[PDB]
């Protein structure tokens, strides 16, 4: 038309939601706007629709809204987003728009934020190993170029500094494989859902520091913006992550700060409309939403891109049985998980090995990727460290001097392992440095216990002293 | 206005019909009482309403009266060395006017409208002048508090009202077109007061207390919990940071708690002296009460009311200090007022949206640079008394989430009477690491090794405590056993600090640093001794312990010689010994 | 000295987990029974009263 | 005044019946319901609307039917007469005489509900007062315009601790220097939810000690309605209020249950279909528990002064149940009973580790009692804390481990409890339970008793326990 129509019978203003009841002609999962007598405008997505009325979700606040001036009109029917290579170095709110102070970005292809599903034919095997520089990650959780690999923190534990530094580090070895010329830098996508702003701060600084803002898009939704916009940030990021994987063959790092406060947002929407609940407060279809986000990442057949996720989330009692790293752990290919015991130590980064895992490792090593005697030393070093934990429980009862001396050999084991492997700093290590660390300390047994490694890497590799590395 | 009738009452919950044009979260006039209300939700012709006052008596049919402005308070002159209810009435006009109980629908000022300021004036016709910027100042208790354009006005000036005694509703400045500005300026309480800038915090937050500003400090412009179970000692210690602080603003806000701990405030502080301006202390504090049998719903109000104050302090460039006495009373009205509203709860009947409250909340703290140029900052600490009092419960994890320090209270420390209370174990603080650069220069180049090696020392003494417990003390080693005296000399005389005692209620920094010195002092010459061979007991024996438990009784001005004294007595003692 | 310390020191503890997981439980039940309530409440209506 | 009747009555459920056509009730007002037998039954209306009112019934609902039964009105505000000649009579929980007397002449009707105290009005409490028990009035003194709850278990002697509290309260003004003058006393006692047995007792101890003249009694059985629990604290608390700010009287509130008051509003609470809380209690019952519990205190310019003294029982002995828990939050201190002491025989079982009175330091000090109190309590505290300590590790290891100091904690900690924790009846005064204490404390070493001063030992020193 040449001009557009205007929806004004609303009766209904409570929370997030609002009723429009001569509004047929939306259509599900459309974007409308929202236009308050003084004039602003606000946005609005519509999830329900019927010839009776209509329920639309209101993302900024309710405040100054009137049912007798307040009219609802209508964007298009899909919520797209415009898309460009030259967004590189911009920065974006929540919803999309730009808080630099530049003009807006002219839009290449405009596409839509739920994205749409991978074609399990269409993918392949995440091959490429990643080195990040942390022996606890590279030697017994390996990343590989394409995985979902979610960090489990606390509330006072760093795992900012940890992403940090993974993203500063992280870097593939073509040497190794033999692949030839080396890579291009990773393409880094921040996505910030609510965020305090001296997390906010600490990133900033710590990507100009390094020059990565060149080369980095950030969507910032900070603590004091309306709660129902984190339900789009992790689209538009995604959304603008495999756009460039894809269709310009760039490698991009994307990290999620904190999936809990998406959950939290998810909840209010579900309890505002009487939803049946999962366990403790969350919706029944939490599980489903969630496998949205994190299963829009890999490696596609025929393309040089990739797309690596690093969520980071915080389980609130520090428990593992909370619905929301239950269902990312049923989700993703891992986990890493901090441990607020070494943290009071001192320990930097306090990785806790035995409940991490790495569900890809076993494509990412072997011979002729990293060493051939990855794996079997892996295995070792998980096995003796289990033992000296389990020691430990036993001395806490009968005491160390009824102990024998294996017992006693596997203690100081997991003391030296803690105190030198897993403490490393803010220092960078290639993956040779923390095979001879590992080797080390395996040196510290007798090569009769050790049952997990063949005989040819016991008799070439094993015999090193650690005072040569550490003295 | 929009004028309609009642039908419907339930507690605080009023729903009026005929009310079809107002808007979201406006101020409503109730019944023939006059009472004060505020509309959360919209429903056809109907508008639901919150009351803030006590709905006894009232009938289907009286009428309702809509404002159509928000929950707003008047900024100006004559806030401070003032107590204030939950929505801002001064608390002594209403004792003029009811006597000593507190009716509904009285209707005070919050400003004086009859007491003379002097006012000079600072800008010129012709200029232009924005939001935020400076044109006259007051003198008030000591400060100068300077007149601030409202932050939405723009404009030209051409009038200025003359050096003299004027009260705060007449116009001082006429712009060009026609906007007249006067001393007070109004501004609803929902809404983040606008800045330039936030900046990084670098400056300690100064507390007076020796475990929380040595351990686990917390900086100027950050977030604190203090979270503990009921008698562990949160009152007490939010009372010493607003005695012994060096913020330039103190606010205080009550949020259903006893009366009696506002009336000690009302009447111990005007007696006390202020530690940086030598006046009354009651000249810098501002106090909100609102205690826990007055109406419920009046308890968000005032935690508004005192983020908003404390901001609108912050914008002409002091240091100001925010204290909340308990938050889960505010989650509970919240909890109360969503009950009304039939909502689905979460986690312990708890609102969906109780988190993105706090957040908002704690997100007002920070150093900023203002509109008008200068830097200020504002930081708060806040106590939670959880009554699921263990500390999973959702109020605490929610906090967690977003504060930089937290200070953990143990119910074991309290009933042996070691107060302060705080768990060292449990306790965390984020700041440690920006306040080292102005720890070096201005207390001493070595304090970050001296705390450091304070903390190994509570580790290995926690270490071998539960060793003893499962032993006993008579099989350990020597060494393992002064480790545990040093460690329990440490706990009774450094850790441990009495607030009602006239000397060792406030330490400075180098009072602190001194005792530091001396304890570890005491251990190298102890550690020293036992591979000379020396027993354990005759270490024990000395009289030197007798000097370092009773340095922190002993005043400023005195410490310095007290200091060198004990230096000199333990080198002496530890040469002359064995 | 062991029947000590376990008379004393372990069983008071186990029997102190017990109970705080039992009341934990029984509040998520009253909790989701009155759940159950208000959803029955919300079907008996809408099928009745609407013409 | 004339009376209206509405006999539009068209729903009963449980206890609620709505009405067709009551537009004029005001919200909260007061109803007395007539059926076809002419039996009358009050209630309470809480909802209003321009279609029905909600009306909840004070009693069963029994014999109600929609053709014959009418709702009448009483005034709109629940209020109480009160009187000087209440001294000496007894009520139920509705305030009617149950001792078969004429009904008292009101001098003025108040509300039932009471109304804030303005923070501004009144003043800080700083009168001690003297009860004869030395672990009180040493440790966890009291002051007037103290609320000072007892926190009991089952099968502790509460009631007999509180009778002996009522006994031998005292003011002492001769320390404060203005010298002896008599000054108005009375008590006002609220039984609920209590049996017959304990009811027998009360009232014989009462009438045996002589204080029956000058006290008011609110009774209320277990066979009575659930309602009569509710609204019984609130009229008492109303007549001490009346007492003490209009005629000047020093009055003294003991509470017998308010776990029975707790289970009442527990089952009021449920009837109306409301989100629970923490275990089953309703979401609200803190304020409703600090509507009672923040009436006493004390008034700028008026001599009266109300003191209330509340006894629970604890459900096995845990905290953190819901009631000892909130009450924790509104009063300013507890007087916990110990079950340990009790099995060995030491009365009153008062376990001073966990007690507290947090107006303790306004009361005590030069002037008000010594110049040694506070420091006296501060170092008996952490002797004992150590003491108890030491003995958890003898009885887990054994006594092979201690040195002589330890013994002498040992020593120490079985001293101060069966001398200074066990009086039977006794009447102690100030002096004389601070000698004690100093006599306590002239165990240990000299030099271990940090933060005091030896003028205060230097003119009470060498005393033995001389009781024995
Ligand atoms: N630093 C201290 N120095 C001396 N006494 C203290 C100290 N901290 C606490 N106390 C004592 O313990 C009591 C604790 O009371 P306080 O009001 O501080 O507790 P709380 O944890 O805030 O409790 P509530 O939840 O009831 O407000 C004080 O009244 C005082 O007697
Ligand atoms: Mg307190």
């Amino acid at each position: 038309d040449l001009l557009k129509k205007e929806y004004t019978g609303i009766t209904y203003i409570s929370g997030p939601l609002l009723f429009v009841e001569n509004a047929k002609d939306l259509a599900y999962g459309a974007i409308v706007d929202i236009k308050d007598g003084t004039g602003r405008v606000r946005g609005g997505q519509v999830i329900e629709v019927s010839e009776e009325y209509a329920v639309i979700q209101v993302f900024e606040e309710t405040t100054g809204l009137d049912l007798a001036t307040t009219s609802v009109s209508l964007v298009e029917d899909v919520a797209r987003l415009g898309v460009s290579k030259e967004m590189l170095g911009r920065r974006f709110n929540g919803i999309g728009k730009p808080i630099d102070g530049l003009p807006p970005i002219t839009p290449e292809k405009r596409l839509p934020i739920t994205g749409l599903p991978l074609n399990p034919v269409a993918r392949r095997k995440p091959e490429q190993f990643i080195q990040t520089g942390i022996s606890t990650i590279d030697v017994m959780n390996t990343l590989v170029r394409g995985q979902k690999l979610p960090i489990f923190s606390g509330s006072g534990l760093p795992a900012n500094e940890i992403a940090a530094q993974i993203a500063r580090q992280a870097t593939v070895r073509p040497d190794l494989s033999g692949e030839g010329e080396k890579e291009e830098p990773f393409a880094v996508v921040f996505a910030a859902m609510g965020i305090t702003q001296r997390e906010l701060s600490y990133f900033i600084q710590e990507f100009e520091r390094t020059g990565a803002l060149s080369r980095s898009v950030l969507f910032l939704n900070k603590a004091d913006d309306p709660t129902i916009e984190r339900i789009l940030t992790p689209r538009m990021a995604l959304t603008v992550a495999e756009y460039l994987a894809f269709e310009h063959d760039y490698h991009v790092l994307v990290i999620l700060t904190d999936m809990t406060n998406y959950c939290e947002a998810l909840r209010e929407i579900g309890a505002a409309r009487e939803e049946i609940p999962g366990r403790r407060g969350y919706p029944g279809y939490m599980y489903t939403d969630l496998a949205t986000i994190y299963e829009r990442a890999g490696v596609v057949e025929g393309k040089k891109g990739s797309v690596t996720q690093i969520p980071i989330l915080s389980m609130p009692d520090d428990d593992r049985t909370h619905p929301i790293p239950d269902l990312t752990g049923y989700i993703t290919e891992g986990q890493i998980q901090l441990s607020r015991e070494l943290h009071r130590k001192g320990i930097y980064p306090p990785i806790d090995p035995l409940p991490s895992l790495s569900r890809l490792m076993n494509n990412g090593v072997g011979k002729g990727k990293t060493r051939e005697d990855h794996k079997q030393v892996s295995d070792q070093l998980y096995s003796a460290y289990a033992n000296g934990v389990d020691i430990r429980k036993l001395v806490a009862i009968i005491g160390e001097d009824a102990l024998t001396e294996n017992d006693r050999r596997y203690l100081q084991f997991a003391d030296a392992f803690e105190r030198f492997f897993i403490n490393q700093g803010q220092q960078n290590r290639s993956i040779e440095e923390s095979l001879q660390i590992a080797w080390a300390l395996l040196s510290m047994l007798p090569q009769g216990e050790l049952k997990r490694i063949s005989k040819d890497h016991i008799g070439k590799y094993y015999g090193q002293k650690l005072e040569e590395i550490w003295g | 206005m929009i004028q309609g009738v009642i039908q419907k009452i339930a507690g605080p919950a009023v729903i009026a019909k005929g009310m079809l044009g107002a808007r979201m979260y406006d101020i409503c006039k109730v019944g023939e009482e006059g009472l004060v209300g505020e509309i959360i939700r919209l429903d056809g012709d109907t508008a639901f309403v919150q009351v803030y006052e006590d709905t006894s008596g009232l009938k289907v049919g009286e009428p309702v009266v809509s404002t159509g402005l928000p929950l707003a308070v008047e900024l100006g002159p004559g806030m401070l060395n003032g107590i204030y209810d939950g929505i801002q009435r001064p608390l002594e006009r209403i004792r003029e006017k009811t006597g000593i109980y507190i009716t509904r629908g009285v209707v005070v000022h919050a400003l004086d409208r009859e007491k003379k300021w002097a006012w000079t004036p600072m800008v010129k016709p012709g200029d232009e002048v924005r939001g935020g910027m400076v044109l006259g100042t007051v003198p008030e208790f000591g400060f100068t508090h300077k007149i601030l354009v409202p932050p939405d006005v723009r404009g030209r000036v051409k009038e200025v009202k003359p050096a003299g005694e004027y009260t705060v509703e007449e116009p001082v400045v006429v712009l060009e077109d026609g906007t007249e500005l006067k001393m007070y300026h109004t501004w609803p309480v929902r809404r983040a007061r606008p800045v330039q800038r936030k900046l990084d915090p670098n400056t300690p937050f100064l507390t007076g207390m020796r475990i929380l500003d040595v351990l686990f400090p917390v900086a100027m412009g950050g977030t604190a919990a203090i979270p503990g179970p009921f008698g562990s000692g949160k009152t007490v210690t939010q009372q010493s940071l607003a005695k012994w602080s060096n913020a330039d603003v103190v606010v205080y806000v009550g949020c259903g708690e006893r009366g009696n701990e506002m009336t000690d405030v009302l009447v111990e502080f005007p007696e006390l002296t202020d530690p940086k301006t030598g006046g009354p202390l009651m000249h810098r504090t501002v106090l909100i009460a609102n205690t826990s049998n007055m109406p419920v719903a009046a308890r968000e109000a005032s935690i508004y009311v005192g983020v908003t104050i404390a901001e609108y302090f912050r914008d002409q460039g002091f240091s100001v200090a925010l204290m909340a006495d308990s938050t889960s009373r505010w989650a509970e009205a919240l909890r109360e007022i969503s009950s009304r509203l039939e909502e689905m709860p979460a986690e312990e009947g708890y609102p969906p949206y109780l988190a993105a409250r706090l957040a908002a909340f704690y997100e007002r703290a920070g150093k900023v640079i203002t509109l008008g140029g200068e830097e200020g900052a504002v930081t708060i600490v806040g106590a939670v008394s959880p009554p699921g009092g263990d500390m999973s419960e959702p109020v605490t994890q929610s906090t967690l989430r977003i504060v930089g320090a937290f200070w953990r209270l143990d119910a074991s420390l309290a009933f042996r009477r070691h107060f302060p209370a705080i768990n060292w174990n449990g306790s965390y603080s984020l700041f440690t690491s920006a306040l080292d650069p102005w720890y070096r220069e201005n207390v001493a180049e070595d304090y970050p090794e001296l705390r450091d090696a304070i903390s190994e020392l509570l580790q290995r003494e926690a270490g071998l405590q539960e060793i003893v417990q499962l032993v006993g003390p008579d099989a350990l080693q020597d060494a393992e056993r002064l480790v545990i005296e040093v460690g329990r000399i440490i706990r009774e005389d450094f850790l441990q600090q009495n607030a009602y005692h006239e000397v060792d209620a406030y330490c400075s920094m180098k009072k602190a640093y001194g005792i530091m010195k001396m304890i570890l002092a005491f251990y190298k010459e102890a550690e020293a001794a036992i591979k000379r061979g020396v027993s354990i007991d005759e270490i024990l024996q000395l009289p030197v312990l007798e000097r370092i438990g009773r340095a922190r009784y002993v005043s400023e001005e005195e410490f310095p010689a007290y200091f060198e004294e004990a230096m000199k007595e333990i080198q002496g003692a530890f040469k002359a010994l064995a | 000295r062991r029947v000590n310390a376990l008379e004393q020191v372990v069983i008071p503890g186990i029997r102190a987990q017990i109970r705080f997981i039992q009341q934990v439980l029984e509040q998520r039940e009253r909790e989701d029974t009155f759940r159950l309530k208000r959803i029955k409440g919300k079907i008996e209506a809408r099928e009745a009263e609407e013409e």
